[PDB]
């Protein structure tokens, strides 16, 4: 049936090996926050194992409400890694967010003379960037182009030694123009809408270069292709040989992530370590 | 309703508007402060004072205020900001003094020659008054936390030879921050000393403790428990120190340092006691034999020095055909993210790097300088450090290692003094130096 034998789940775009003809014709509570969560506790656990996380200073632009924020700021609390959280939207955030020495929340709208602002009050600060700015249903490829201008200009003007941006190309059919964007690596996300097509893009930079790449009409087209093969057929498997309570594709995905992060509770089996975080981040956010 | 009384009872007086929000979310923690025994812990540090700082010229009476007045310096702190902070240091106090600081008061010889043979060929280059007691109460902490702190350094080997003059105590703790935050306290309430809690930058999760004129107290590097099941250990005198053996291959990797090196020609005999007890060690512990056989060691290093990446053929003792060492941190983590890897071992401040065995190559980062004999050559001291480095891999993941040990340390027997032509420099670590000052009520990171 609709059943497949893997060695791994993609974990970046590049990974993906087929594609398929995008077809118009085309589920768990809070499931935005748990796509949130395992991604960016997916990427800071990487920045952590690399040794770029401590002491690091984390701007987060446009994280409201940012409920899942609390637990990975508690969670690499617990692990003693020293960090200090800057919640910067146009909108309010989750009260559960409040009252915490280590993290800042800011409301207001974000633009180059602000961004210049903190950039100079945070210096010599490390910065490790997150960026899910979105401007409604669908944003047009315009709205995306200036989303994108944005994400550079945060970069130029905050220097990080590290990124996450919201990346989601726009559709080949509604192209406008070509466009950069950092180098990185296109991370997949586990419990992303049925059929998005977005990713996001990890960068960690050298020298003071950002390294922009150019997107074309054509990368928009490879683009849509390999994440309708993904949304279609890959996530809608069952992985016959991956023994863990859920066997559909997104938990597998899920657990190549967790097992990447640190616990300090010790752990049997890396299976005993990913259930106890699946667990733990399920009751966080009030998924059953 | 009682959440309200919570954070009036607390600040000693009506929490205004803005207060009442702000600390609403500490409303549990605050609770528990409230609630702690404060003449029992005034007790506590007294008891502890008679024990470790007898020579410390405070009365009781002093003491006991410095103490009361800190925890009720809220009732007389408006900041937000400066209340989270009290709130935060209070809590750790309460939570986890008795626990961590409370709990304290309830062959070598024939090796010499061999040492001094070794370090000579390599010669080629060119602090407060509570440090006492600090180390002291320290020699304490070591056996009655063997599972949370562990002791490299001059110490260590003292404990094995006690010849060795150690300067302080070295180590690693899976909670540093806590351990620190204790102590200077601690240390505030005994001596009234304002002391400075400091994070370094260029160091992995390093914090010291600094006195008032910004004299070196002690220090701390954290470590998560993973690190410390894995790193090598012995235990002796009840502690737990990390097997000379693993101490010996970082004595060889520090070399490598420039810095180091210079530290050598300055102070040789001081290194000479140091690395005959290893030595020693080692001879007795895993039967090396020092009969100046070479063998396949030390490893070709090739240096790109273009982009600072130096090649070691590891061919001839591992099943990875070559290890590609970069000199920029920054550059192997992106390389790492290219190659689509997420499981790099980490051992933190252990190794100060990462390790990455891909496709038969291992990627890994040197810390310290590469020195070099000619343009574009490795100094075989730099080759030593390089291979060393790559052994500590070897011994965090049980690996073979002993032979390759062996050959490297009997490839520094014998040798004519290299001169060196140049050393690369160490790549650039950004970060602010943090710190919390207690007397201020400011935690900055
Ligand atoms: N640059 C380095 N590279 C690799 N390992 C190092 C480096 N610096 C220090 N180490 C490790 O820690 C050990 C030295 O710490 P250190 O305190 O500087 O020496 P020490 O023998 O304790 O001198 P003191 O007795 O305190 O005066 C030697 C080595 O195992
Ligand atoms: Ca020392
Ligand atoms: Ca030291």
């Amino acid at each position: 049936m609709d059943v497949v034998s893997l060695d791994k789940p993609f974990m970046y775009f590049e990974e993906i090996d087929n594609e398929l003809d995008y077809e118009p014709e085309s589920k768990l509570p809070y499931q935005g926050q748990l796509k949130l969560l395992l991604g960016e506790l997916f990427f800071l656990s990487k920045l952590q194992r690399h040794g770029i996380l401590d002491g690091a200073t984390v701007v987060y632009i446009g994280s409201a409400p940012g409920t899942h924020i609390r637990y990975l700021r508690d969670h690499f609390y617990n692990l003693g890694v020293i960090i200090k959280w800057m919640l910067i939207d146009g909108r309010h955030h989750d009260p559960i967010l409040n009252g915490l020495r280590d993290v800042t929340l800011v409301t207001r709208f974000v633009d180059e003379e602000y961004l210049r602002s903190i950039k100079k009050q945070l210096h010599p600060s490390k910065i490790i960037l997150i960026s899910d700015v979105a401007s409604g249903n669908e944003p047009s490829t315009a709205d995306l182009l200036s989303n994108y201008a944005l994400q550079n200009v945060m970069i130029s003007i905050l220097n990080p030694v590290a990124s996450s941006l919201k990346w989601r190309c726009p559709f080949p059919d509604q192209w406008i123009k070509d466009f950069y964007i950092p180098h990185g690596n296109k991370m997949l996300q586990p419990f992303a809408p049925s059929y998005s097509a977005e990713m996001r893009l990890l960068s960690i930079y050298t020298g003071e270069n950002m390294r922009l790449t150019r997107v074309t009409k054509s990368d928009a087209v490879n683009y849509e292709k390999k994440m309708y093969y993904l949304n279609k057929i890959v996530r809608n498997k069952v992985v016959v040989n991956f023994d863990y309570p859920n066997q559909e594709y997104d938990y597998f995905h899920m657990y190549f992530m967790l097992r990447t992060v640190y616990c300090n509770k010790t752990f049997p089996t890396t299976k005993a370590k990913v259930l106890f975080l699946q667990q733990s981040i399920f009751r966080f956010l009030n998924i059953p | 309703n009682i959440t309200l009384k919570i954070i009036e009872t607390y600040l000693g007086r009506v929490p205004s508007v803005n207060e009442y929000h702000m600390l609403k979310s500490q409303a549990r923690n605050i609770q528990k402060i409230t609630v702690f025994n404060k003449d029992i812990f005034v007790s506590l540090v007294k008891k502890n004072k008679k024990r470790f700082f007898s020579d410390v010229n405070t009365s009781a009476s002093e003491i006991k205020d410095r103490i009361l007045s800190y925890f009720s310096k809220q009732t007389q702190t408006y900041n937000i900001g400066k209340l989270f902070t009290i709130i935060e240091l209070q809590s750790v106090l309460v939570t986890t003094y008795t626990d961590i600081l409370g709990v304290l008061t309830i062959n070598v010889t024939s090796m010499e020659e061999l040492a001094r043979d070794m370090l000579n060929s390599m010669n080629v280059a060119v602090v407060s008054s509570l440090v006492k007691n600090v180390n002291k109460l320290m020699e304490e902490y070591l056996r009655r936390h063997n599972k949370s702190c562990i002791c490299y350094g001059s110490y260590s080997l003292y404990l094995i030879n006690p010849n060795i003059r150690y300067g302080d105590i070295d180590i690693l703790q899976t909670n540093s921050r806590t351990f620190l935050i204790d102590l200077a306290f601690l240390i505030k309430f005994i001596t009234g000393n304002n002391i400075i809690l400091s994070k370094i930058p260029y160091l992995r999760n390093y914090m010291v403790i600094k006195d008032e004129n910004d004299n070196h107290i002690i220090d701390s590097f954290n470590i998560r428990q993973d690190t410390m099941n894995v790193v090598p250990k012995i235990f002796i005198d009840n502690i737990y120190i990390v097997d000379p053996t693993f101490q010996l291959l970082n004595m060889i990797k520090m070399f490598s340092q420039i810095d180091r090196l210079e530290d050598l020609s300055k102070d040789p005999e001081k290194f000479n006691a140091r690395m005959a007890t290893m030595l020693e060690y080692v001879r007795y512990t895993h039967g090396i034999v020092f009969d100046g056989k070479r063998n396949n060691m030390p490893m070709k290093c090739i240096i790109d020095e273009n982009n600072r990446i130096v090649t070691v053929t590891t061919k001839d003792y591992f099943s990875f055909k070559k290890c590609l060492v970069y000199l920029d941190e920054n550059v192997l983590s992106s390389d790492i993210l290219d190659l689509n890897a997420d499981t790099s071992c980490d051992f933190e401040s252990v190794t100060n790097s990462v390790y990455l065995i891909h496709d038969n190559i291992m990627y890994t980062y040197f810390s310290n300088t590469i020195l070099l004999s000619d343009k574009g050559k490795v100094h075989e001291i730099s080759a030593r450090g390089l291979c060393a480095h790559i052994l500590l891999y070897q011994m965090l993941t049980s690996g073979e290692y002993k032979q390759c040990l062996s050959d490297l340390l009997n490839s520094m027997m014998n040798r004519d003094k290299i001169p060196i032509y140049s050393h690369t420099e160490r790549d650039k670590k950004p970060g602010r130096h943090g710190f919390i000052n207690i007397e201020k009520d400011i935690i900055v990171f």
